[PDB]
RNA sequence: CAUGGGAUAACAAAGGAGCAUUUUUAAAGGUUAUUGGAGAUUAUGGAGCUGUGCGACAAAUGCUUUCCCAUCUCGGUGUGGUUUAGU
């Protein structure tokens, strides 16, 4: 039985980039794996993804620039304070220069480095570099 | 085919996008509802009133036509069976092993079969106790 | 056994409560008398309690179909007196 | 089986009657619509039914379970020798 | 005025032009047109409300109507709206069903307890429905391009293509006029198969 | 000059208030029967029960119609057992945080609760229950709310 | 312990026929202030309680319904589709 969508879609992502697929097709969709595909977008890790409709829970087509080394979900979702974003970073992120670890806030799900600018804590979503 | 077995089947029915019924069908909303609720009465369970309508009448779906589903049709005229459909058709298949399992005791798989059946009973009367579409205190009997 | 026939023949109880009374008093669960009057007093008051709940809920029912009734029947009266 | 599900739907909305005598009691009216009979029946009480079911002009059943089984196929917690179905409350 | 019989008794005391207008050719039809007659008497509509499309001849005239005759403009909608648009020349006679939208609260409780057909999602979808109802959306995509925009676009059958696409460009900006939301349209000539006309 | 109330008297001592006299009438002490009961308001914004103003139970532990004052904690709970008699069993759940594993436990205590009879919780029901002196044994706390 | 945020979750409830319009008016009926305090008594009205009407609004689903008996080429639009209506 699949239990976390949001994981099931970085790993589809992972996988169609470690083989220099073009586009991938996620499913299913939902508003937090939306939400996760905005943020690597908005930094230029993936290009233009379109939501299908179908009455249910929706496909997503991403199409990819070759820019995703790799993104994964952390599963359960740890809190984590505004002082624990350096811990986050030093585990998960490759390096300090570059790298995003996604956070759910009160104020959205947003990047660490965001959040860390808002003065906001949350919980750990994943990660993409 | 999944619950309790090795079975990997996907067989079911693609509902379609387009929810809007076909400009053929001409019949009413309150017609149909009058063919089901009479199916009813001639003894159908909502599944057999639903592949009746499909097969002879062109209806694809009572809830695209009349904007209700076939049981809460029935409930809307009382018409609800008492026990819920599914849970009722499990029990009988129940019934009809145990009473095979009476004159072939030796009949160990059929016995196999039945201790899958009941405790598939006893998850389906918890759900339907916990949303109280059956009375508390309900247990089902050998 | 004497006790609770009187009490049914009394009509102090209902034949329901008269059978489990009558399976409890076989289960040894009074000990004399004064046990078995004092669980059915108890008996008598949880349904008095109930009894006057459901009283209760029943007029409420009632005054609401009441109300829709009156309202439904305005509505025929304002539909009516606005064709005009 | 039919009869099962003809029963239950009797049991469900039809007017029925259990019992040897209360079938004859409506037999001799003109009230029964249809006789089901337990193959555990006494042949000599499946006679005397079957013969006020000619009579009458009644349709009979044999059904194919004991009493037992014909007791629990109408939904009861006891054993009916002879059921008869007074209306058929949409059934057939 | 018999004819004001065809607005909501609050508007009746000083109907607008647009709705007066309206309000008359309803009652001729309510008598004159043979399908009509038998579906009017028990209409009337709410208010008329004049769009001016951008860069277009014509505008529109968005017409609500109380949503408890939804199945009754349904059943007339398309003669409905071909009768008006006669009436009014240099105009497009959308029929869109006046619908209440409850705002999405904060709290759990209470978002368990929220009609859905008063969501926002739903009266969007159920406005869109209304503009093009004698044809059915048959997909529906959100493009959401790298610079963060995320643009819906709405597929319809082929075969109504000679009978709304003259109407596409208006139906998508009464709908962003009602809606605040942006919408695009394309045909699909097999549905079924998700498959885009070229033209 | 009341008739001895047979439905509360049965504890081979009178039952009755010691805040009042109920033999001699008085204003503020008296129902809408006309009975002369005692009544107090207890702090922390909690209204008093109409069962506490207008009823004919008397009951040395309520909050409402006794001398126990509610001063302390006040927390939420579960009714789990009503089995004793005014008294009930409540239980509060929590999840523990291990420090270790970075997760949560299960956890629950369980409370013995005065209930007053101004209250009938069953078990599954929510109540507010606040902090008293020991009544007995066990009791620490009296029931000041029930939700449904 | 207080307060701010509400994305992700948790707890609880429900299982959807197991359910629920407002505002004018008048008329009919059935242990409060104020009378200078205080102690009775009375009656008068408020205000609610029903029912009789009355005016103005709404209404998320059509009672100008439904069911049961009985009598019997013209406009608009696009560069050809559209409700009619003659064939
Ligand atoms: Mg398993």
């Amino acid at each position: 039985t699949m239990m976390s969508v949001l994981a099931n879609a970085l790993r589809t992502i992972a996988s169609a980039e470690r083989r220099g697929k073009r586009q991938v097709l996620i499913r299913p969709s939902s508003k937090v794996v939306v939400k996760f595909l905005q943020v690597m977008q908005k930094h230029g890790y993936i290009g233009e993804f379109e939501i299908i409709d179908d009455h249910r829970a929706g496909k997503i087509v991403v199409n990819l620039n070759g820019r995703l080394n790799k993104c994964g979900a952390i599963c359960p979702r740890f809190d984590c304070a505004t002082t624990d974003y350096e811990k986050w970073m030093k585990n998960i992120l490759p390096s300090r220069q570059f790298g995003f670890v996604v956070l759910t806030t009160s104020l959205g799900i947003m990047d660490h480095e965001e959040a860390r600018s808002r003065n906001t804590g949350g919980k750990v979503l994943g990660f993409f570099y | 085919v999944r619950m309790h077995g090795n079975g990997r089947g996907k067989a079911s029915s693609a509902l379609p996008y387009r929810r809007t019924p076909p400009a053929w069908l001409k019949i009413a909303s309150r017609n149909v509802v009058k063919m089901v609720c009479k199916s009813s009465r001639k003894g159908m369970m909502p599944s057999q009133i639903g592949m009746e309508l499909r097969d002879s009448m062109g209806i694809a779906q009572v809830k695209n036509v009349t904007g209700r589903k076939i049981l809460r049709i029935l409930k809307h005229n009382g018409l609800a069976p008492e026990i819920p459909e599914d849970l009722y058709f499990l029990v009988k298949r129940a019934t009809q092993m145990r009473k095979h399992l009476e004159r072939h005791t030796t009949d160990r798989d059929t016995k196999y079969r039945l201790i899958l059946v009941e405790s598939r009973i006893h998850r389906l009367a918890r759900y339907y106790k916990r949303v109280k579409q059956l009375p508390p205190t309900w247990k089902y009997e050998s | 056994r004497r006790l609770l026939r009187k009490y049914r023949a009394d009509k102090k109880i209902d034949r329901h409560v008269y059978r489990d009374l009558y399976m409890r008093a076989k289960g040894n669960v009074f000990r004399n008398k004064r046990n078995l009057v004092e669980h059915i007093h108890k008996i008598k008051n949880e349904k008095k309690k109930e009894r006057q709940l459901a009283e209760q809920l029943a007029a409420k029912h009632l005054r609401d179909e009441q109300n829709r009734n009156k309202a439904r029947k305005q509505e025929l009266k304002k539909r009516e007196k606005e064709r005009e | 089986d039919t009869i099962n599900a003809k029963l239950q739907l009797v049991m469900k909305s039809g007017k029925y009657v259990l019992g040897t005598q209360q079938a004859l009691t409506t037999l001799r009216q003109g009230r029964s619509k249809l006789v089901v009979i337990a193959n555990n029946c006494p042949p000599i009480r499946r006679a005397e039914v079957e013969y006020y079911c000619t009579l009458s002009k009644t349709p009979i059943h044999h059904y194919s379970g004991n009493n037992l089984d014909l007791g629990t196929a109408c939904g009861k917690h006891f054993r009916t020798c002879v059921l008869s179905v007074t209306n058929v409350g949409d059934s057939d | 005025q018999p004819h004001l019989r065809k607005l909501r008794k609050l508007k009746r005391g000083k109907p607008s032009d647009l709705e007066e207008s309206v309000a008359k050719a309803l009652f001729e039809l309510e008598a004159s047109h043979k399908t009509l007659r038998q579906e009017l008497p028990r209409f009337h509509v709410n208010t008329v409300r004049e769009v001016k499309v951008p860069r277009s001849k014509k505008t529109v005239l968005v017409v609500f109507y109380p949503l408890r005759f939804l199945m009754l403009v349904r059943k007339v909608q398309r003669a409905l709206t071909s009768e008006l648009e006669k009436r009014h020349p240099g105009c497009l006679v959308m029929l869109v069903a006046q619908r209440q939208i409850t705002k999405r609260p904060t709290d759990v409780y209470k978002l368990q307890k929220v009609q859905r057909s008063k969501t926002s999602t739903a009266v969007f979808e159920n406005i869109l429905n209304d503009m093009i109802y004698p044809s059915d959306v048959v997909g529906r995509r959100w493009r959401c391009r790298t610079d963060g925009s995320k643009l819906m676009k709405v597929f319809l059958d082929a075969r109504d293509r000679k009978r709304i696409e003259s109407r596409l460009r208006a139906v998508a900006y009464v709908y962003k006029q009602l809606t605040h939301r942006r919408v695009s349209f394309g045909f699909m000539w097999n549905p079924k198969l998700q498959q885009v006309s070229t033209r | 000059a009341h008739a001895v109330d047979a439905t509360i008297q049965h504890e081979k001592a009178y039952q009755r208030q010691t805040a009042v006299n109920e033999n001699m009438h008085r204003r503020k002490h008296v129902n809408k029967s006309g009975h002369i009961r005692y009544s107090k308001k207890i702090g922390l914004g909690f209204k008093t029960p109409a069962k506490a103003l207008n009823g004919k139970y008397i009951d040395r532990k309520c909050p409402f119609t006794s001398n126990v004052v509610i001063r302390g904690r006040i927390l939420r709970g579960v009714v789990h057992s009503t089995k004793m008699h005014r008294t009930i069993i409540i239980r509060r759940n929590y999840l523990h945080f291990i420090k270790k594993y970075q997760r949560y436990q299960k956890r629950h205590k369980s409370l013995a609760v005065h209930c007053s009879p101004a209250f009938d919780p069953k078990q599954g029901d929510e109540v507010v229950i606040g902090q008293c002196r020991p009544l007995s044994k066990t009791i620490r706390y009296n029931v000041l709310e029930v939700v449904s």
